[PDB]
């Protein structure tokens, strides 16, 4: 059934499982046209979607051209998005072939359930868990790729960086879905915390500075500092 | 006009013939139902006094012979029977009536009722959801499940409905994934009325069986049926005139029938207000929507 706080440790465990989330499949910007009506213009999207256990994520970037002439497009993206999932899964061999997908939205269900029709031992399934994956286009070199796509690409990440040489996937999870939900409530000062330190520099092969043991501790409790900061701002406590 | 005598009435029961319905005491000189009008199937249908549990009963057509009613009380129910010796039967029969020990089939002149309800419903169809080669009548009970409900446990007495799941390979086309699963057209037109039924009437029998066995036996499998015959149609997108204005005088009927009492457990609200107010039939079913705006306003 649906993924919750009481199943979380099977994320971790060794049956291959992918979170899809399609929070920026569609993303417009919204101007006043020269008669003073309002349009929609579409820019380039992305489909997440992620191993917890492993880190690859496989970022589909959703050029605006795939919504040219298409009407309904909050639904269709739905429907895309399900296509560009079930594709991906037909290309991987057999035994790299998830047993379950998490979608973020409940709007999944039924596009991915029918896309995956073929596949009836892949569990398809919702989870009660907030997580901030929209905010994967704060990630600068996520959104540089995003942006600059000219056609339909397939760009392939380790979302963890070489995390997994020191830590758990659990812990793993835990930091990225912690480094995520900062820049969601405040991408500014979670890029200054990131970065305000010239001396740990981002690798070339990696999207996270090079942080040390140490300075992951004194890093992930300066995101939680902001995190209730900002919470004390928004609800004036 | 034709007649199903019985041999006795032993037990208190509550009798239905079609849409009506009599009680009998425990033994009292009951000797069957005269006066049924030929050219329509027609179901006889039992609720004991001291167990209402299991509805049960027999749809029949007199025209294929003739059928009697006894007590079997090692089973403990009324059978339905056929006497193959039409001389006897004769014979039974007008003695019975000379003694006046029936009922009468209680049809008013005016009353287009039961046809309304049967239009599309044959006795050669029904033998093959229900499954029974050696009688030429059918038996049907509120326990019976469906091939459907199995798949999700005796398969010689399931009712063997057309499998309709709008989640299900046969009902999406590869390639057509969102065309197919938000416009059903395809399911319905070629998939089941070219490919199954052959023909609307075929697919409205079933229809209207499945709500008759809902009604009379409480049959919930039937039920589901019923509603996702009609939901496939409303959720097409294109779908002949002649069935969407047919299709609207069946619900019409179904609906007058209904008792007033069981719509709470006979008509799912889901199903209802998305047929008649967001489907792509949501305007074509117009005096449906009169009268269930009318009658039960609550569920909408
Ligand atoms: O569409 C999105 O997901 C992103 C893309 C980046 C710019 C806008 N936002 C949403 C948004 C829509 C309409 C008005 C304001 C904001």
């Amino acid at each position: 059934g649906a993924m919750n706080s009481s199943n979380y440790a099977e994320l971790f465990n060794n049956d291959i499982k992918l979170f899809v989330d399609d929070t920026n499949v569609y993303r417009v910007t919204v101007h006043k046209t020269f008669e003073g009506n309002v349009a929609t213009k579409a820019i380039n999207g992305c489909i997440f979607t992620l191993n917890p256990k492993t880190g690859h994520l496989f970022l589909k970037i959703i050029h605006t051209s795939v919504w040219a002439g298409q009407k309904r497009l909050s639904q269709l993206a739905k429907w895309k998005t399900a296509e560009e999932v079930s594709a991906l899964v037909r290309s991987l061999p057999k035994e790299e072939q998830p047993k379950q997908i998490i979608v973020t939205r409940k709007a999944m269900l039924d596009p991915l359930e029918v896309h995956m029709l073929d596949f009836p031992n892949i569990a398809i399934r919702p989870t009660e868990l907030r997580l901030p994956f929209s905010a994967a286009m704060s990630i600068d070199k996520l959104s540089d790729v995003v942006m600059k796509a000219t056609e339909p690409q397939m760009v392939l990440f380790n979302i963890y960086d070489d995390w997994l040489d020191r830590i758990s996937s659990y812990t793993a999870f835990s930091r990225l879905t912690l480094l995520l939900r900062a820049l969601k409530t405040n991408e500014e000062s979670a890029k200054m915390i990131l970065l305000s330190d010239p001396t740990i520099t981002i690798k070339s092969y990696h999207l996270w500075p090079s942080f040390t043991d140490e300075q992951w501790i004194t890093i992930e409790s300066q995101m939680r500092d902001l995190i209730l900061t900002e919470y004390g701002r928004k609800y004036n406590v | 006009m034709n007649t199903v005598p019985f041999t006795s009435a032993p037990i208190e029961v509550t009798i239905g013939i079609d849409q009506y319905s009599f009680n009998v005491k425990e033994n009292q000189p009951f000797h069957g139902i005269k006066d049924i009008p030929i050219g329509h199937v027609h179901v006889i249908h039992f609720q004991h006094a001291d167990n209402s549990s299991m509805r049960y009963g027999y749809w029949f057509d007199c025209r294929m012979g003739n059928f009697y009613i006894q007590y079997d009380p090692k089973d403990g129910l009324y059978k339905m029977m056929e006497e193959r010796d039409g001389a006897k039967f004769e014979n039974i029969v007008h003695n019975f009536k000379e003694r006046q020990m029936m009922v009468s089939y209680p049809k008013i002149d005016e009353d287009d009722t039961w046809y309304n309800l049967t239009e599309f419903v044959q006795m050669d169809k029904i033998r093959k959801i229900v499954r029974k080669d050696e009688n030429q009548f059918s038996y049907v009970d509120s326990s019976m499940t469906t091939v459907q409900e199995n798949e999700l446990s005796d398969p010689a007495h399931s009712l063997n409905y057309t499998v309709i799941n709008f989640k299900s390979r046969e009902a999406i086309r590869p390639g057509h994934e969102m065309e197919d699963f938000l416009d059903k057209s395809y399911y319905l037109n070629t998939v089941m009325l070219q490919g199954i039924f052959k023909n609307s009437s075929n697919y409205f029998g079933e229809l209207q069986f499945a709500f008759l066995n809902a009604m009379f036996f409480g049959n919930y499998g039937s039920s589901l049926q019923w509603h996702a015959m009609i939901e496939l149609i409303c959720s097409s997108a294109t779908v002949p005139k002649h069935m969407l204005d047919k299709l609207d005088e069946i619900l019409y009927y179904q609906i007058k029938t209904l008792p007033e009492q069981y719509s709470d457990i006979l008509l799912n609200e889901r199903v209802w207000n998305i047929c008649l107010y967001s489907s792509f039939q949501k305007n074509s079913l117009h005096n449906t929507e009169k009268i269930m705006e009318n009658k039960y306003p609550e569920l909408l």
